[PDB]
């Protein structure tokens, strides 16, 4: 049955099914665990970094789009990179040719576009990718979950990667809590750092570990490792 | 490489404490000829900006069907089009100032001389001119054509500097505007008597004059002037 129709993307199965967009997207539950979250005010990233040896440096897991707007990847980072690199591109055009921030909401339509192509066309594969972006707009703080498939959904919290529905669990529990907390940065990275938790299973987070990213109302995007996460261990 | 046809002449506008005031005559120029007097040159974007335009009136309806397509194409996929997310006096100028410089670099230019007139989402006057060499600048008055010449020496002496503009009322800044359209009217060859007056302010928001005439016109002193220099009848 399955065997038949994943050969590329462009085949649908009898039951309409895409598989290998479904095989783009277990390459995300391979990959490490990551938890977005958001208030009125702020917007936070909390991702989990993963080594190969003990030798062996954290591979980043968050990136940069522009002083307003980032995310955090979940499995292929070559593919977190083009798809960062064309983010970064069309909120620079925004800057130069209108002299307007981006909107988040249309950074999210723009990423499912592009996603969208490449399944649709043959020779071509899925990004192997799940993206969490965040930023701050003209209507405040924004979250933006994005998927190889092309469906993006704007929510107040989530998590992507391998055991992430603990955080997902968590988030949903507790999101009463988090959205309040306004015009405190510290508190909200500390709802994150606890949500993330709930996704361990391995190890305790570290020092050389932990990623966090903030942007919110006065803050610009910016991203914290090493020694300027070790208050929140 | 071209050359203007149909030609419309000056654009003047002036900011006062709460707004914009840009007003154009209604004549559609061919050469000597002063062919159509049917003409809107002041072109309003949204409720809060107004673009006026001078020069080649073909290329200026062009720059009206691309200002047109800015509302529509805004309004995709964006549930605040006429809130937050509305189109700003700042963006619509950047956008044809990127517009009139790549026109120029390719050696095709759009024949004309531009003010942007309007005001931003947190209350500041919009007031910057943009012309067929993608020349930009900002001033307290801005003026094309002849207006340059003459209107702008009339509106300075009631704002000569930042200072002046908070202390000037409506009423004043569109008393100096029509005192202009009148000089214009007295100098300029290529002039219409009827004209528009467009009033962008954060309080009373647009409001567009159609089919305003020059009045009060000073000409009973020809009647004394006879001869060319030793004729006394």
């Amino acid at each position: 049955f399955r065997n038949n129709y994943d050969g590329d993307t462009v085949t649908f199965s009898p039951t309409g099914r895409l598989f290998q967009v479904e095989y783009a997207l277990e390459a995300i539950k391979q990959g490490s665990v990551t938890v977005g979250l958001r208030s009125n005010t702020h917007a936070v990233l909390v991702a989990l970094k993963r080594n190969a040896d003990e030798l062996s440096s954290y591979q980043k897991k968050i990136i940069k789009c522009d002083e307003h707007m980032g995310l955090s990847l979940a499995g292929l980072a070559p593919d977190a990179r083009v798809l960062s690199n064309y983010l970064r591109q069309q909120c620079n055009y925004s800057s130069l040719v209108f002299n307007r921030k981006l909107a988040v909401e249309r950074a999210g339509h723009l990423l499912c576009d592009k996603a969208q192509k490449n399944t649709q066309s043959y020779g071509g594969r899925p990004y192997g990718v799940g993206l969490l972006i965040i930023g701050y707009d003209k209507s405040g703080a924004h979250l933006l979950e994005f998927q190889p498939s092309g469906n993006v959904t704007e929510l107040y919290g989530t998590a992507i990667g391998a055991r992430s529905q603990g955080a997902k669990t968590y988030l949903e529990r507790t999101l009463d809590t988090f959205i309040k907390i306004d015009g405190n940065p510290d508190e909200l990275i500390k709802a994150g750092v606890e949500a993330i938790s709930q996704s361990l299973r391995d190890e305790s987070l570290t020092v050389d570990n932990l990623s966090i990213a903030i942007v919110g109302k006065d803050t610009p995007f910016t991203i914290y490792d090493g020694e300027a996460v070790a208050k929140y261990i | 490489t071209q050359q203007p046809i149909v030609t419309g002449t000056s654009v003047i506008s002036m900011k006062y404490d709460n707004g914009v005031i840009i007003a154009a005559d209604n004549l559609g120029s061919y050469g000597s000829l002063l062919r159509f007097n049917g003409v809107e040159r002041l072109i309003p974007v949204g409720d809060n900006t107004v673009v006026g335009i001078s020069g080649d009136i073909s290329d200026m309806q062009h720059i009206e069907r691309l200002l047109k397509d800015l509302v529509t194409e805004n309004a995709y996929d964006n549930p605040l089009a006429d809130a937050e997310e509305a189109l700003e006096p700042s963006y619509i100028f950047e956008y044809l100032a990127t517009v009139m410089y790549q026109r120029r670099s390719k050696m095709n230019p759009l024949w004309n001389a531009i003010i942007v007139a309007g005001v931003q989402s947190n209350g500041d006057q919009f007031l910057r001119y943009v012309n067929l060499l993608g020349v930009t600048y900002s001033s307290p008055t801005l003026a094309t054509g002849f207006g340059a010449h003459m209107a702008n020496p009339l509106l300075r002496k009631v704002v000569d500097r930042e200072s002046d503009i908070p202390k000037t009322t409506v009423q004043v800044a569109e008393e100096a505007i029509v005192n202009a359209m009148r000089v214009l009217y007295y100098r300029d060859a290529r002039s219409s008597r009827n004209f528009s007056l467009a009033i962008i302010d954060k309080n009373t928001g647009l409001t567009f004059k159609k089919n305003l005439q020059v009045e009060n016109m000073k000409w009973d002193f020809a009647k004394d002037i006879k001869g060319y220099g030793t004729q006394k009848i």
